[PDB]
């Protein structure tokens, strides 16, 4: 059958932490966009438009993780583009379809399959035009050719759900121009909220083409991750960093263990990199590479212990035998 | 707009099949656009002035007949291909567009 | 004087060399102060907190003193807005140049080497003219001001109101080492 | 059984001078990968990715080496690529599943070990992704590569030709996928992400240090060299190769069994003359060959340059029995001390 | 003055002394006054950013001006990284020869028919008021006036009680005598 708004949220809540309104909001935009796909696609009924969603929040903040969730839960194919890897000079055209061929790459180059996927767009707030009218005119309903498997292949993406996404960083003092009394004053505001309350007239002056806003009805926010949330992040989620490594350690005989303090720590130097959850495997690779070389060596060695020391220090980890 | 002359009017293009550009090691297929009917369409936003300026011209000084001074909607039901040349477009490309809606 | 023009790499934006020092947010107080040219730092400093609250403005002094409400108008600027203000003396910072030096941010107030600053009681304010009654007035206010720079410049150097009462009676000249010692500044820079 | 990591890199100093903590992330990487194929019971929620390995550094550093050396030790089916013989499938070149061919030749065939063998690819950076095309029918040698790789590196099903003259469906999804090459642009991707400086007093103002900016380096800076997003994601691990430094460079002058040092003292050894450096002779030469931005490349160049006037004349010279090159020899226009 | 306009190729329109700039040219044309002073400090800080470690050309044709503004130049030539040099134009004299023996030891030159003038300051001020202000005016004349030679002595690699003799008065000098005197290393010709 298909996943009501509740139960998409409920399975994608195991994978992504936090962004609640984000959440809900693609879970109805999805819901809706896959029963409009169920509907009497003939006769005198109604013919059914789709509603794209916009999300906005910085980067790591999981717009990527969302989209894929998504795709994951509702059985269709998925695939990630990048609106700065489309060049303003050149064949706009002739690359802004091959995202096509990517998605049905994806999906056996099963057209029955790809008409109905999921495509995320990264970084759309980066070609702030001619990047922009392609997208614009791949978004709405247009029949695309693409070279075949091994004859070309006919795609109508009309029925593709579209998910754009970017950290619109000067995007808040657009808005602060027009909801604050001012910048500059002595008295006058000085400095996700106000992104909740984004008006099409701010992403026209960030630089959004017009029409580009009228596809994409649903605005969804994302809010930066705090160090609390870093930290499940870390241990909650099906792919954990520390439920892999502690993996890594468990097909040998030696348990992974970390203290709580370097957890937040950990979660803390993350989040000094203006990076979100995409810095924390790095950081933990680096604490964990003093041992996944040495356990190799180490023998009678039965756990580990990760301290706040490791993270923040030149300390190795604590080998108890 | 100049490559749009001989194809809007009849021409016999050379299309590439569907696969690549349009190179000179390039197979091709004729196409004979005379019978093509072609739809030109945009939202031509500073037309308005041009239709202003043309229409409400007036004039300068105590000497001068100054011209009264009706939105987007009322000058556009007016224009005229002095407006289209004045805009931009060039009169070889608006005398084969002979219809204007 | 002809203000050089000077290209930032970004494409290019051409700046004189005043506005591309503001740009990383240095301010001059060059010359005396007036209303025209200390409106011109309190706007820069207003500008340079929007841009970005957190980081230190840069105040270089190099000023004969002037005006004590045009100074005050930059003081209580300096002092309202978020960012440290840090204050540097080039050449000299004489009267309320040398108020506006010590008016820095504790641990941020430095002066070059061979730099000269001068502390002194305020002379007029405003001339002294008309009736008795109106002298009698502004004499107190010339009093009320002397005992607030007093205050002030007390507070800035960590020393009591006596200290400052007996030093800025007449024209205190202090090398850098000096002013440090005194309290003025906190830092003589070298390299 | 499957060699340590401390076995790997212990085996490795043995052919690759410095580098030290490339070695130290490759033979971790590899001993991961081969105990999780051993250990499939990774198929737990936990999505262990394919670690494989992206290999950037300077020309000279010792990429090529520290292929060949884990290749040799290993004992597993190990391919080296380049990607300039990479072509997209329907144009002239070799296409990205002559690589998978060869790793089935390397193995008499046996489709088992090879798809769970090692695969190096060298001068990746040269396929990377560029405008439309001076050069324009189509950029073959470019992004369509970057793709049929990727369509390998993450789990899919090649069909390659027989052992013979029938296809054999080789399952990619366990081998591992190791690229490299000098990304000449990174530095200055890196420099306009940092490099911001200051004005001022109280600012901090300030040859590229190539080095601490490739152990900066972020996927995204490699995007803006060229490569696909998808496939950056599917290279987690980045080694870095360090710029050889005066001590590298004079072990590898002295040490390797087929050293500069000793590639010369056999070259003369045709003759009857013996060859001999003097230890300042040689630091200066590395120091030389490090001013040359080449590597142990341009070590070669500087031993060559400096015995040109000598081999020019050992023919001629006779009763000559030994030349020493001493640091005059080098620093100074000089000729080594002849000993009749 | 109309100050001519140049093309650089790279095009980009300069004034002739923006140009300059660009090649790391600062002149120090006339007195030496507050706003003089800080535009040369102003250039010299705007070409440490550029460049840390290339030389500063400093074009000096000064008769002298005020000495706590050659002061603001004088701490900022020594306090940037990269090495001033000084070139002594038409004439450098008081403060201008100040400057003008600042400049980095063995980077200090002058044209072959230049005039290098050397002296005690005058006022700094006005000594008016009451005696108690003359005294303080004339003791801090003094410490400026021993501050001088000492420095002006440590540029020429001289005793400072050399200086205190030669600057008594105005001392002239050609270019020749101010190198043999050790306020310049160079002259240049050609
Ligand atoms: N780390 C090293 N240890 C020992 N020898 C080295 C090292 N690096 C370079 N060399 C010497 O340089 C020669 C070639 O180096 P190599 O081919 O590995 O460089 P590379 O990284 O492949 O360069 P490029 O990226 O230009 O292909 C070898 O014969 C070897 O003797
Ligand atoms: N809210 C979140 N919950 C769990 N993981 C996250 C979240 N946000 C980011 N991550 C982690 O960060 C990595 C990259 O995040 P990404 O999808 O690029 O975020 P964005 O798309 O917002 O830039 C992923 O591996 C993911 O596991
Ligand atoms: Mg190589």
């Amino acid at each position: 059958k298909l996943p009501t708004p509740a139960e998409i949220v409920a399975n994608l809540n195991d994978h992504v932490i936090g962004q609640e309104q984000a959440k809900k909001a693609l879970a109805v935009s999805v819901y809706n966009h896959y029963k409009r796909l169920r509907h009497p696609k003939a006769g005198a009924n109604v013919e059914l438009s789709k509603s794209n969603i916009l999300l906005i929040g910085p980067t790591g903040s999981g717009k990527t993780l969302l989209a894929q969730s998504l795709a994951r839960k509702l059985d269709v194919p998925f695939v990630m583009a990048d609106a700065t890897t489309l060049t303003e000079a050149g064949y706009v055209g002739e690359d802004v379809e091959q995202i096509i061929t990517k998605l049905l790459g994806k999906c056996d180059f099963d057209v029955e399959k790809a008409q109905r996927g999921i495509v995320y767009i990264d970084q759309i707030d980066k070609i702030s035009e001619g990047v922009q009218q392609a997208l614009l005119k791949l978004i709405e309903g247009t029949v695309a050719s693409v070279p075949p498997q091994g004859e070309f292949i006919n795609v109508d993406t009309t029925n593709i759900l579209f998910i754009c996404g970017g950290a619109f960083a000067g995007l808040e003092k657009v808005i602060r121009q027009r909801t604050e009394k001012g910048g500059i004053g002595f008295g006058a505001s000085v400095h996700t909220k106000l992104f909740g309350i984004v008006e099409p007239e701010d992403l026209i002056k960030f630089g959004l083409i017009p029409e580009l806003i009228g596809r994409l009805p649903v605005i969804a926010t994302l809010e930066i991750l705090d160090e609390d949330a870093l930290i499940n992040i870390l241990t909650e989620p099906k792919n954990a960093l520390v439920k892999q490594y502690q993996a890594l350690f468990g097909m040998e005989n030696v348990e992974l263990e970390f203290e709580e303090g370097a957890l937040r720590s950990i979660a803390r130097q993350a989040m000094e990199r203006k990076t979100g959850a995409r810095g924390l495997r790095s950081i933990v690779e680096r604490c964990l590479l003093d041992t996944m070389y040495r356990l190799p060596d180490l023998k009678g060695l039965k756990k580990v212990v990760v301290g706040k020391a490791v993270i923040e220090e030149g300390r190795e980890p604590e080998l108890v035998f | 707009q100049q490559a749009l002359l001989k194809l809007i009017e009849g021409t016999v293009a050379s299309v590439p099949p569907q696969g690549g550009r349009k190179h000179p090691n390039q197979e091709f297929i004729n196409v004979d656009t005379t019978n093509i009917l072609f739809i030109c369409g945009g939202a031509f936003a500073g037309l308005e002035k041009v239709i202003r300026q043309r229409t409400e011209k007036g004039g300068i000084g105590f000497g001068a007949s100054v011209h009264s001074k009706a939105d987007i909607t009322k000058l556009f039901g007016i224009v005229e291909p002095e407006d289209l040349i004045k805009f931009g477009l060039i009169p070889e490309l608006i005398g084969r567009l002979p219809v204007i809606a | 004087y002809l203000v050089p023009t000077v290209i930032e790499q970004s494409g290019e934006r051409a700046f004189d060399i005043y506005s591309r020092l503001l740009k990383e947010r240095i301010v001059f107080l060059v010359g005396p102060v007036t209303d025209e040219s200390a409106n011109l730092v309190v706007a820069q400093l207003l500008f340079l907190e929007s841009e970005n609250p957190d980081k230190d403005i840069f105040f270089y002094i190099n000023s004969p003193g002037g005006s004590v409400t045009a100074g005050m108008s930059i003081y209580d600027t300096m002092n309202f807005i978020k960012p440290d203000v840090s204050t540097l003396c080039l050449g000299q910072a004489a009267s309320m140049g040398a108020f506006l030096l010590s008016a820095g941010e504790k641990g941020k107030r430095f002066a070059l080497p061979n730099s000269r600053i001068m502390i002194h009681q305020p002379l007029i304010s405003g001339g002294l003219g008309g009736q008795a009654s109106d002298i009698e007035i502004h004499a107190r206010e010339l009093l009320k001001i002397k005992e607030k720079l007093n205050r002030l410049m007390a507070k800035h150097c960590d020393r009591d109101l006596a200290d400052l009462e007996r030093d800025t009676d007449r024209d205190n000249f202090m090398s850098a080492e000096e002013a440090k010692e005194y309290g003025l500044i906190d830092q003589i820079l070298e390299n």
